[PDB]
RNA sequence: AAGCUUGAGUCUCGUAGAGGGGGGUAGAAUUCCAGGUGUAGCGGUGAAAUGCGUAGAGAUCUGGAGGAAUACCGGUGGCGAAGGCGGCCCCCUGGACGAAGACUGACGCUCAGGUGCGAAAGCGUGGGGAGCAAACAGGAUUAGAUACCCUGGUAGUCCACGCCGUAAACGAUGUCGACUUGGAGGUUGUGCCCUUGAGGCGUGGCUUCCGGAGCUAACGCGUUAAGUCGACCGCCUGGGGAGUACGGCCGCAAGGUUAAAACUCAAAUGAAUUGACGGGGGCCCGCACAAGCGGUGGAGCAUGUGGUUUAAUUCGAUGCAAC
């Protein structure tokens, strides 16, 4: 969130903390999420993450 | 099979057989023997009946002047009609890839520009111009409407005695043109055997509408650079060696195009043309 | 508007660009300047680059109200909170601290489903 | 050299400094194959910058060569393919060999009589930093440390 | 034929939960809607462009709405018949344990018809609209685009209900129940030890996997069955021809629902090996990169070839290799 950026700007030093934030849900709201892809999901939900 | 050898022209392409016009003019569904493969309409062939059904056991492909993937429609097109209009997007470097084509098969292109009247005073100039820029370049342009069919007979006289083909994109009113010269509708489309007409003018005709929807054939870089002899010239104009015709230090065909010495167009499509390939 | 020589870099980054504005401490908007509108409209916006002139186009012509304290408060994602944040500190301040703002959605409207090739 | 990475080979030196800095460097030269005879012109000019210097030939050299010599570099090698651009600390192998390289590779052809000149004219110049090769040094290090935002 | 209760059932009492109706509502937002500063953009993309802003927009700041819409709830947690269920009250409510007797006292199981309910589109048919997307379209490349690509939108979404009865409405596991691996795990009740936190520690009921035998073709499954049983209910009948025509039917309709033939083939499949490719990936090496150095090639020049000539310019020469 905060690195007392006194120095850096250009990175941040941030890429915790996405579950309500940034990239995380902010992408997923006015683009489109299918229902002919996780419908797939019904069985597929909890396997393609480290990756 | 085997019946009596005689000759024929292919007057079409059955299907599954291959009918033939005979040399009297008498048109024969005949088969094709597994033992002949180099057929295609228009090949005058020896087609015996049987003991209709005809089967066909010799036949006279004459020399490339057009082919789609690299292989030989037919023969004796000294003037392969260039057809357009704009369905369903179209572009310079299509037409050009058609004479680019037409150049290095060394077959005539005669340039037809459909829809003539369909383009407006401004347009239709436009168009010219366009039509002007391959006309310049030396490929002649007969304005006639695809519909109207028109400059109908300055194309018919450029039939005679030759043989003429119809190239273009998705049913450009080639189709309608066709059916003017036929002077029976063969064809319409709008947004290798297959079928040969005769000219009574003289000369002959070959048609097919799945060309004309278009896609494009596998070719060769020296046959795009055919298609404009201007570069010839131009490679001779710098270095013993002009660098490629495309750009770097000493391309004169670069140059020239710099200058405009040659149109740009020509430059453009050989680069369609060549990626194609690759 | 306003000046206090602390402002914000709130940097609107957006997806072919990012837009930066220079904003007061306090609020205002002191200066702007986009990514493709750091010219660019193509790949080009869609650059780092559009917005590290996004920024820094905008990050002067804020120091007009003496900002040379700024949070960064991050905003938007386009290419651009690299640069552009490149181009918001560094662009005659000293960054105070940094920040990324959101809220929590609920909504209303429907976007666009439309695409399926 | 995946598996395990290399520096020079076989070089020879002075028979009266020994020096390998000079060594690597009169050398370089070479594609002559030959420093029976490379050696000599340079020297003129380390002379002239001997006197330049306010030394010797062998250490005209070296104040021109710690000029020229890079301190950090940047380094290619292709990780993935990737475009390595993080700033690093030039390797020594490379510092010297690169360093005493980029002092010989600006007195090169040219127009006049006598390398001697040539390299004399090369030779203070990178001794007061302001040489072709000393400018190396001074221009590798400023692609480092100002950018790291690619891997 | 009468009994038992024991099943069931019932009635006695936990406990968790996103089950529901119907609605309370919350706080955000999507969006709506507006300037100032601010400033040329925004915008977009393959690559762009239409679009848009420049009108100050976007940006940002400043203001609110509109109508719409609600993470982490996210736990093998939990709830649901499923079809399916997580934004905060209330209700109305559905469904549900552990722990209690008991009683009723077989109230048991399962179901063709039949039937309820049955994802969505759709639709009827109106809602809804703050907003979106078939259809349908600009730009827009693109081989072709009419594709990519971009600048939009009714149904329907965005609303109410009716109107399908079909959704790979799928472990393609029917029901119910019982019977069949150790192990190491879950939840949720509850027993117990100092309750050793409620704990610590039994046990249920329930959840995980592995889990054997077995089974299965095999994959695997393997008690989560894909292992033993039963009833019950429903299934398969080589492949196509066919949720569809005929036909008949439901439905406003979409259309369902229902529901073909000839024809047609000597065939249709599981799982498995051993494979190799992958607009795969994951992993290394090598003047391959890489770090250099130089080379070739260029001029002049050769040699061979090409090419041409030549009568021949003699046959064997071809990534790399004419050489």
């Amino acid at each position: 969130i905060k690195v007392r950026e006194n120095e850096p700007f250009d990175v941040a030093l941030r890429r915790f903390k996405r579950s309500c934030e940034k990239a995380g849900v902010l992408a997923e709201v006015r683009r489109r999420e299918f229902y002919e892809k996780p419908t797939t999901e019904r069985k597929r939900a909890k396997a393609s993450a480290v990756k | 099979l085997f019946g009596e050898p005689d000759e024929g022209i292919v007057i079409s392409r059955f299907g599954m057989h291959a009918d033939v016009e005979s040399a009297d003019g008498d048109v024969h569904r005949c088969n094709i023997r597994r033992t002949i493969r180099s057929l295609v309409t228009g090949d005058r062939v020896v087609w015996r009946p049987g003991k209709v059904k005809g089967i066909v056991e010799a036949v006279h492909e004459r020399t490339s002047v057009l082919t789609r993937p690299v292989k030989p429609i037919a023969a004796n097109i000294d003037q392969i009609v260039i057809v357009s209009a704009i369905l369903p997007e179209l572009s310079l470097n299509i037409i050009d890839r058609y004479l680019v084509a037409c150049e290095t098969l060394q077959i005539e292109p005669i340039i037809v520009l459909n829809k003539i009247d369909l383009l407006d005073d401004e347009g239709m100039a436009f168009v010219n111009e366009q039509m002007d820029i391959y006309r310049n370049i030396g490929y002649r342009v007969l304005m006639v409407s695809s519909h109207t069919q028109d400059g109908l007979k300055p194309l018919e006289e450029a039939l005679t005695g030759r043989i003429s083909i119809f190239a273009g994109q998705s049913g450009v009113g080639k189709s309608s043109l066709l059916n003017a010269l036929l002077g029976l509708q063969k064809e319409i489309l709008t947004n290798t055997a297959a079928r040969l007409y005769h000219f009574p003018h003289g000369g002959d005709v070959i048609d097919s509408p799945g060309v004309r929807e278009f896609g494009l054939w596998h070719l060769e870089p020296e046959q795009i650079t055919q298609g404009f002899v201007e570069f010839h010239d131009y490679l001779g104009l710098c270095k013993y060696r002009d660098c490629k015709h495309d750009t770097d230090p000493g391309c004169a065909i670069r140059e020239a195009v710099e200058e405009g010495k040659i149109a740009e167009t020509r430059f453009e499509n050989y680069h369609r043309i060549l990626e194609s390939m690759a | 508007r306003k000046q206090v020589s602390d402002g914000v870099a709130h940097i609107h980054a957006s997806f072919n660009n990012t837009i930066v504005t220079i904003t007061d401490r306090q609020g205002n908007a002191l200066g702007w300047a986009t990514a493709g509108g750091s010219g660019f409209r193509g790949s080009r916006k869609s650059t780092p680059f559009a917005a590290q002139v996004a920024a820094e186009r905008c990050a002067d012509a804020v120091k007009e109200y003496g900002i040379k304290n700024l949070e960064v408060m991050v905003k938007g994602p386009g290419p651009g909170r690299e640069s552009t944040i490149r181009a918001l500190n560094a662009a005659g301040f000293r960054i105070t601290n940094i920040t990324d703002v959101t809220p929590i959605p609920h909504n209303g409207c429907r976007p666009p489903k439309k695409r399926r090739v | 050299p995946r598996r395990r990475v290399i520096g020079q080979r076989k070089i020879l030196p002075d028979p009266k400094f020994g020096s390998e800095l000079l060594a690597k460097f009169v050398n370089i030269l070479m594609v002559d194959g030959k420093k029976s005879t490379a050696e000599s012109i340079v020297y003129s000019a380390l002379e002239t910058l001997a006197q330049r210097s306010g030394k010797s030939e062998l250490e005209a050299f070296e104040v021109a060569l710690e000029n020229v010599r890079p301190t950090v570099e940047v380094k290619s090698r292709r990780v993935g393919g990737s475009t390595y651009q993080v700033p690093v600390e030039v390797r020594p192998v490379r510092r010297n060999a690169l360093a005493m390289r980029w002092i010989v590779e600006a007195a090169r052809k040219r127009g006049d009589k006598s390398m001697a000149l040539r390299l004399a004219n090369e030779l203070s110049d990178a001794a007061e930093n302001k040489g072709t090769a000393v400018k190396k040094r001074e221009d590798v290090h400023r692609m480092a440390e100002a950018n790291k935002a690619f891997a």
